[PDB]
């Protein structure tokens, strides 16, 4: 699952089995690190009409 | 089931008689119409590619196409602004109610605003605001809830003090039992009638205001 | 920046027509965005598939231009109702719709040809040079109440005359402008002052 | 600002008319560039009393303008020329 | 394949930008009708009937809404009518009255005139009748005296 974004700490509690985190607009904004079992909360990078 | 559309009301029609009423109920009702919507942006390039430089490539050879979306959309986005502005800015001058309340019996307490409230909104205006709950962004309004609020207590304080004066020029102050007495000539009522019965026509409108706020606060 | 209406909706039918003759440059996936190039260097099986493309380019172009025109159409169509409305009841009548034809009370107006447009001269009637009064909702003489006609009671500071609403005119407080119903026990405020019987 | 960062723009605490909008209540104008918070009208208080009016003893007669669209431009295209010559 | 998806997601915002043009185009219409109540129910007094409430229309109240407006309309509502016998004209001396301003009514026994909207009998007089024409005109008039002051 590739993307772009800033990976903060999330409190977020998963279940086991559960990798990646959608909200309500099928958006991933939760994930665990697969090498420390850690949710990582994804905002996107931010952006701004000029 | 076959509905009905009301109920049978046989007029008493006859070539001599007539029907002539002996009181009146003063009544106050809501009416709520839509002024604007919430103004939405989309980056057009941003929502179909994202930052794929190669999907952008792919993307110049349909032209103009994003430029036309975000006009027609800055249209829109301005045109609600341009709507709040002839809705609710109709006055130039920012009227106050004196500090004194005495109305000849006549309670505006529910529509004019409360000082205890920081937002400055009114109680029924407050329930008001309280019943309602990838390159897109929303632009705030121009006018904020504030100034609409203040441009309403304004209309109310103009209204109040100083009849539809205010509305056509500079605001003429008039007592408010001389206001309704005018009013009721508008509608073809006689000034005595109001001036006789003024204390039973200003509990029937305390009363058809707490209704308002009591069938605001009943109905979801 | 006076005509700005009409010069908008200039500006927005002159550039629609601009993007609709600049979309004709676009070639939308296809090698060009000239016909008769495609149809020189091609084949009629591959000139077919560009052709195609630049088919449903200009078509998705044409729809487009075509659906907001008739947006368009539709609040020029509403806005032309309401010039109507204005010319049938500010021009050819005396409205009492407060500001439908103008600022203040309205008198009468003027139609004037503009280009794709129509302009209102309304010409209203401002009160000014206002003037304090002390009112009273009622004259009691004789045991009697007494109301205005049509005018209203107002006091200088001594005497008590009865005016017109939009406009200072004192006049003595007679039978002939004022009628009686019931006695001064009732309406609150009513003042003592006489009533001339001509 | 609530509408985002404004970058050479003077904050000001005085209050005009809406130039430029911004949002949120803010606009901006050109005296440099400056950013405000509108002002929405003169500040009147109405001399209410229980027993006193205000009565006019003059007038102006005012012309006002207003300018109402009426048609557009007719134009038609020719869809199979337009498509394709 | 990037084309494909190109095509799909612009489709769908022209859709997008199609529908909200069209719900741009009604709710302009109804700020418009909005600004229109606010400057006839709540700066002056309507004749118009049902445009400020149900009833004949005293004053109006703005108040701001999230997104709108709402009015509160204070109304008169005629209530507890009575019948009486009327009459279109009061035959007296030879002479046609027609009531100024109000209606000739009956309670049975004795003719008064009152105001259209509200019951308030007052005595026929020669200062709320005026007179036009002859009895053997209208349709319909009665004999009852008019008091002269
Ligand atoms: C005025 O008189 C008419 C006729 O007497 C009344 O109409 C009658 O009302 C009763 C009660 O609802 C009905 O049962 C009759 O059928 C009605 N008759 C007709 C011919 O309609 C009327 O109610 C009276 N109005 C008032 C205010 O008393
Ligand atoms: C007109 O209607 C009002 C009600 O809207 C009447 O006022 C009521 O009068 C009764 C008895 O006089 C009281 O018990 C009620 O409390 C009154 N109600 C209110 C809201 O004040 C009034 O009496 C009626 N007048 C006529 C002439 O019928
Ligand atoms: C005007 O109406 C308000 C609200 O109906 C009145 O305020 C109420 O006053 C009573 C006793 O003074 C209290 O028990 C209530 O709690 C008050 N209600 C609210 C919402 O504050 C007020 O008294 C009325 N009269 C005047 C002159 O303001
Ligand atoms: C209010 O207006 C009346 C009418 O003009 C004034 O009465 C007149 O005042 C002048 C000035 O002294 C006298 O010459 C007249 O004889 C007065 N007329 C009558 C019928 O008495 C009155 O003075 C004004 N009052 C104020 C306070 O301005
Ligand atoms: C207006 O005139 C009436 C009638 O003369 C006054 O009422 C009288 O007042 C006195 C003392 O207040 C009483 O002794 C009488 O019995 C009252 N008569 C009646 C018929 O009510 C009234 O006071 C006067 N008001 C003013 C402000 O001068
Ligand atoms: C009518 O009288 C009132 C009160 O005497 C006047 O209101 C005052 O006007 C002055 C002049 O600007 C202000 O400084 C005061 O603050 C006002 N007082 C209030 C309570 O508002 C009013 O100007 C007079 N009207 C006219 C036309 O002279
Ligand atoms: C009402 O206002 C008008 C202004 O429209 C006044 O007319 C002016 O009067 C002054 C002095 O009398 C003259 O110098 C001006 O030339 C007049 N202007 C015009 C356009 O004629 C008028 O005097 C005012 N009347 C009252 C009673 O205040
Ligand atoms: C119609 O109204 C008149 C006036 O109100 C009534 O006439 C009065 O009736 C009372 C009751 O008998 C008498 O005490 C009065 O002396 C009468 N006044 C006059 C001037 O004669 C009349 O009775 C009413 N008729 C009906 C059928 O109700
Ligand atoms: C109303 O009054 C007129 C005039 O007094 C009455 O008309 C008279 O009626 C009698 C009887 O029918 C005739 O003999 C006279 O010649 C009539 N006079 C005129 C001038 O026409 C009329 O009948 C009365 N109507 C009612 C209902 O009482
Ligand atoms: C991966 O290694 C780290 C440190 O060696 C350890 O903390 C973590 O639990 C390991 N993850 C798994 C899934 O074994
Ligand atoms: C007006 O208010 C004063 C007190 O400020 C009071 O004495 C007077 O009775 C009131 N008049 C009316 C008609 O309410
Ligand atoms: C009214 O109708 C009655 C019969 O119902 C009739 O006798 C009378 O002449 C009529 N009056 C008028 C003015 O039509």
């Amino acid at each position: 699952l590739t993307g772009t974004g800033v990976l903060t700490e999330s409190n977020k509690k998963f279940l086991p089995f559960q990798q990646f985190g959608r909200d309500i607009a099928d958006t991933t904004d939760a994930v665990r690190d697969p090498q420390t079992l850690e949710i990582l909360d994804i905002t996107p990078c931010s952006f701004g009409g000029v | 089931y076959t509905m009905s559309l009301g109920a049978e009301n046989s007029v008493a029609y006859s070539n001599n008689s007539i029907a002539i009423p002996t009181n009146f109920t003063i009544s106050v009702t809501t009416e709520i119409l839509p002024v604007s919507m919430t103004k939405t942006s989309v980056d057009c390039t941003m929502y179909i590619c994202g930052d794929s430089t190669e999907c952008s490539n792919l993307l110049l050879q349909y032209g103009s196409f994003c430029t036309q979306l975000n006009r027609a959309l800055t249209g829109i986005a301005v045109e609600q602004d341009k709507n709040t502005q002839e809705v609710f800015a109709q006055v130039k001058q920012i009227y106050k109610t004196p500090p004194i309340k005495d109305f000849g019996g006549f309670n505006f307490s529910q529509i004019l605003p409360d000082p205890s409230k920081p937002s400055k909104r009114s109680p029924i205006e407050d329930l008001l605001f309280n019943k309602v709950t990838n390159g897109l962004t929303v632009l705030p309004p121009l006018l904020t809830d504030e100034m609409i609020a203040q441009y309403t207590s304004a209309l109310l304080a103009g209204t109040i003090t100083s009849g539809w004066t205010f509305g056509a020029g500079p605001a003429l102050q008039i007592p408010f039992p001389m206001q309704m007495a005018y009013r009721f000539n508008g509608i073809g009522v006689t000034q005595n009638v109001l001036y006789e019965n003024q204390k039973l026509i200003a509990n029937q409108f305390n009363s058809a205001i707490g209704k308002i706020q009591d069938s605001l606060s009943s109905t979801p | 920046s006076a005509l700005g209406k009409l010069q908008d909706v200039v500006n927005q039918n002159a550039q629609a027509l601009n993007t609709l003759v600049k979309q004709l440059s676009s070639n939308f996936g296809a090698i060009s965005s000239v016909l008769n190039d495609i149809l020189s260097r091609l084949d009629p099986p591959e000139a077919e598939v560009q052709i195609d493309r630049l088919i449903t380019g200009r078509l998705q172009s044409l729809q487009t231009y075509v659906t907001q025109q008739l947006i368009r159409a539709a609040e020029i169509r509403a806005s032309a109702n309401l010039a109507a409305t204005k010319m049938s009841e500010c021009v050819l009548g005396q409205s009492k719709r407060v500001d439908f034809c103008g600022k203040g009370y309205h008198l009468m107006s003027f139609p004037q040809s503009a280009p794709h447009g129509v302009v209102f001269l309304h010409v209203t009637y401002v009160p000014a040079q206002e003037k304090n009064f002390t009112t009273a909702p009622a004259i009691c003489h004789d045991g009697k109440a007494h109301f205005p006609r049509e005018g209203v009671f107002v006091s200088n500071g001594t005497h008590w005359f009865v005016t017109q609403r939009n406009f200072y005119e004192p006049q003595i407080i007679t039978t002939d402008n004022t009628f009686v119903s019931g006695n001064c026990d009732v309406v609150i405020g009513i003042v003592n002052n006489t009533v001339y019987d001509p | 600002t609530r509408a985002g960062c404004l970058i050479g723009a003077e904050h000001v605490n005085n209050s005009y008319e809406c130039d430029i909008p911004i949002g949120a209540g803010i606009c901006a104008s050109y005296q440099s560039i400056i950013a405000y918070t509108m002002s929405l009208g003169a500040e009147n208080s109405v001399a209410y009393s229980n027993n006193s009016i205000a009565i006019p003893t003059n007038f102006t007669i005012s012309v006002t303008t207003e300018i109402l669209p009426v048609s557009m431009t007719k134009t038609s295209v020719d869809c199979t020329m337009y498509i394709c010559g």
